[PDB]
């Protein structure tokens, strides 16, 4: 009842997961340790080990345990990785970085009756270091005449490549004295490249579009350092 | 012109009158720009309720102006809502500020302020800190093991920060969904090195605005 | 030496109390020893005219400033202070209302501000004019109260310059039958509209050219401080020449620009003889002031040597010292600007003008 699902797979900057080691996730690819760091010292000593039993919840598997008060291996599992530890310090080093292990380790309170979440990092690809940037499309995608007719428009820009994080909503036109015309919206993440789809139900009615000179925005991310805004003027119906 | 803190109040009672802190410290309200709230909610596109004269003449759409009396505060510079029936769709960030009538482009802020209507409830209960020790015998990839074990606090709303954030250097935004419990857990944690791990431990700066609530270990 | 304050919003409160705590004596030489009190407007135009009538007369003050957008008697004016103080030569500085009909010496014996009323925008308006050679001109104001004056003053200047404008009469007060006069207007000398009406007699005007597509090249609309503003900006073309006069906008800066002139004021009276305190108006009393013509003639007949705008050669009417304009333009609603008038002759600035008709240069006017 602490810890809930959340929306997205990785924790995040701002993420409901407590027991997360890494913000976005672990750069991790293949063969190479990933320490999933679980510790808790709560009150769940009692009187012996702590419980903690970590799953995962893969599009396809469902939940099942791994293994039960990190102590016991649990039978149903094909023995992997080396779970052990007492206390509050958990050993979860997971060194074989497969096609299995590349999911989010709910680290579920054992001593807990409803059932909790935890970890959240995925094994997946992280291009938000030095080396690993992300740099998602330039154009814009005019509105339709229909939206536009609607009063309630969505000036919709293509992002392809960029993640949940690297959201530039900071714009800047000849000094415009506003306050909200878009949001972080989100999509299902890809394994491959981190594939997401970034949206926008910028209100433009007839008027306010004649009213419009410009249309020069901003999306500079960590990767996308130059990006070609297409300030276009009015009549892109 | 940066001044304009939107400050929502998360603990106004359910179906009732929304009094929204729409805090306007900057250049004088005469008529300039379109001072109102954006019910930017998940699921529906913004609706353009309208603006505010130099004195005062509610200029709004008719439909959202008998159950919505947007008052006008001139004194202070501070005018107020009486947002009643506060609805499932009515709860998300609002933006209480000035717009330039044309739509060219927001310099603001993308998130909000979401207005909770919430109460003493078991969703927010009494900060249970842990003795979170960084494990030095840890090795995340490239990462560290840091992070916060605060929980049973305020929800979603609440305003945990790093520790004395002044850099961001990680402080991004991160699409979120509501617990059913209330009991929500936000561990901010920014991007710290892997050899950060064990020589000085981070935990999160947990600060309640609407219930002062400055507890955090 | 006790000043009085009439405003009705805290921040104006707070602006007045700070600008008469910290330099207040920087205007000038001599110390002064001003008592500076603010008097809270009251919702009723009765209840504010009677505590005025018992304050300030009372506490014998100088001079007041009434800045606050909300006025009580829903007309945006200062009636009842100014009704009251008037019998007193009380400079009732009424600088939160450009009305020229309330800004003229006839009706009004002391009443001065700090804003272009219609009489200085129709003024700066006829001196854009002579720069082009823009004599053939047609005024479309259908405001009637100050529209009349704002007519008889463009006519007048138009005799004073050797030439008759073609249309200074007015038809109706935010009408929609103007097509027949626009059809006209489409064969004659200069299309250089001139509207000086309110918000709404305005965007009325605005609307029915633009259903006619009156947007062409030529048409130079002259508009005043407070006719483009929420909503008019869309029903206006786009690019018109919006006159915006240094702290006139702002609320803080107006208030600090008015203290700055009460206080030069202040000064030149207290440099001079013949310094006497305002009769108090108790009961029974009904004595005016004997330092009033004087006092008018060192408001608006001289000079002011420094002060907040720091400028020289003060109008003889006490409306608004000719100093440079900020005037800016509204193309889609930007930051570009137009030649702004420097208090003398309009210099050019960086950027020059941008006319709505396509081109940059001096269109087919």
């Amino acid at each position: 009842d602490i810890q809930w699902v959340l929306l997205l797979w990785v924790p995040g900057s701002t993420g409901d997961i407590v027991l997360t080691q890494s913000p976005a996730s672990l750069a991790v690819s293949l063969g190479q340790r990933a320490t999933i760091s679980c510790k808790a010292s709560q009150s769940v000593d009692y009187d012996g080990n702590s419980y903690m039993n970590w799953y995962q919840q893969k599009p396809g598997q469902p939940p099942k345990l791994l293994i039960y008060a990190a102590s016991n291996l649990e039978s149903g599992i094909p023995a992997r990785f080396s779970g052990s530890g007492s206390g509050t310090d958990f050993t979860l080093n997971i060194h074989p970085v497969e096609e299995e292990d590349a999911a989010t380790y709910y680290c579920q309170q054992g001593n807990e009756d409803p059932p909790t979440f935890g970890g959240g990092t995925k094994l997946e690809i992280k291009r938000a270091d030095a080396r690993t940037v992300a740099a998602p499309s330039v154009f814009i995608f005019p509105p339709s005449d229909e939206q536009l007719k609607s009063g309630t428009a969505s000036v919709v820009c293509l992002l392809n490549n960029f993640y949940p994080r690297e959201a530039k909503v900071q714009w800047k036109v000849d000094n415009a004295l506003q306050s909200g015309n878009s949001q972080e919206s989100v999509t299902e993440q890809d394994s491959k490249d981190s594939t997401y789809s970034l949206s926008s139900t910028l209100t433009l009615s007839k008027a306010d579009y004649e009213k419009h000179k410009v249309y020069a925005c901003e999306v500079t991310h960590q990767g996308l350092s130059s990006p070609v805004t297409k300030s276009f003027n009015r009549g892109e119906c | 012109d940066v001044q304009l803190q939107e400050s929502g109040p998360g603990l106004v009672k359910p179906s009732q009158s929304l009094s929204l802190t729409c805090t306007v410290t900057g250049y004088s309200i005469t008529s300039d720009y379109a001072w109102n709230w954006i019910r930017q909610f998940p699921g529906n596109k913004l609706e353009w309720m309208g603006y505010i004269s130099y004195s005062g003449s509610t200029g709004y759409n008719p439909s959202l102006k008998s159950r919505i009396s947007i008052t006008r505060d001139t004194s202070k510079n501070q005018f107020f809502l009486q947002l009643n029936s506060v609805t499932t769709e009515d709860t998300a960030t609002y933006y209480c500020a000035r717009l330039y009538y044309g739509f060219y482009g927001m310099d603001y802020w993308g998130q909000g302020t979401s207005v909770t209507v919430s109460s003493a409830k078991t969703t927010t209960k009494g900060p249970s800190v842990f003795p979170l020790a960084p494990s030095s015998k840890s090795t995340s990839g490239g990462t560290a093991a840091l992070g916060c074990l605060v929980k049973d606090y305020f929800p979603e709303p609440v305003t945990v920060s790093w520790n004395s954030g002044a850099l961001t250097s990680g402080v991004h935004t991160f699409p979120a969904v509501l617990q059913s419990s209330g009991l929500y857990s936000l561990s901010s944690v920014v991007t710290v090195p892997s050899s950060s791990l064990g020589t000085q431990t981070y935990i999160c700066n947990v600060n309640h605005k609407p219930s002062n609530t400055k507890v955090d270990k | 030496v006790n000043i009085g304050a009439v405003l009705s919003t805290r921040k104006h409160e707070q602006m007045f109390r700070e600008a008469v705590n910290q330099a207040n004596k920087r205007h000038g030489s001599w110390k002064i020893q001003l008592n500076a009190t603010s008097v809270t407007h009251k919702p009723n135009a009765i209840q504010m005219a009677l505590s005025v009538c018992e304050d300030l007369i009372s506490s014998q003050v100088y001079a007041i400033l009434v800045s606050h957008p909300p006025t009580p008697n829903d007309h945006f004016t200062p009636t009842p202070v100014s009704y009251t103080a008037g019998f007193y030569r009380i400079p009732v500085l009424g600088l939160t209302t450009r009305m020229s009909i309330y800004s003229d010496k006839s009706i009004h014996l002391s009443f001065l501000r700090t804003v272009p009323p219609y009489s200085h925008q129709s003024s700066v308006w006829f001196e854009m004019m002579r720069v082009y050679n823009w004599n053939h001109i047609i005024l479309l104001v259908s405001d009637d109260h100050e529209g009349r004056a704002a007519q008889k003053r463009l006519e007048t200047l138009l005799e004073e310059r050797e030439s008759k404008a073609e249309k200074v009469l007015q038809f109706d007060p935010g009408t929609k039958n103007v097509t027949a006069l626009l059809m006209e207007a489409r064969e004659l000398e200069a299309r250089v509209i001139i509207l000086s009406a309110s918000e709404d007699d305005a965007a009325t005007v605005y609307r029915a050219a633009a259903m006619l597509n009156m947007t062409g090249s030529g048409y130079v609309w002259l508009v005043g401080e407070r006719e483009i503003s929420g909503n008019a900006l869309r029903y206006a073309p786009d690019g018109i020449i919006g006159l915006q006069l240094i702290n006139g906008k702002n609320e803080s800066a107006h208030i600090s620009d008015a203290v700055g002139v009460v206080a030069q004021a202040v000064h030149e009276l207290l440099e001079k003889e013949n310094i006497t305190d305002p009769p108090r108006g108790c009961v029974g009393n009904t004595n005016i002031w004997k330092t009033g013509p004087l006092f008018k003639r060192v408001l608006m007949s001289s000079k002011y040597a420094d002060g907040v705008t720091g400028r020289v050669e003060f109008n003889e009417d006490g409306d608004r010292k000719f100093a440079n304009y900020s005037i800016m333009n509204l193309q889609n609603r930007k930051l570009v600007q137009v030649g702004i008038y420097n208090g003398t002759h309009v210099i050019p600035n960086d950027r020059k003008i941008i006319w709505p008709g396509g081109e940059t240069e001096k269109p087919r006017g």
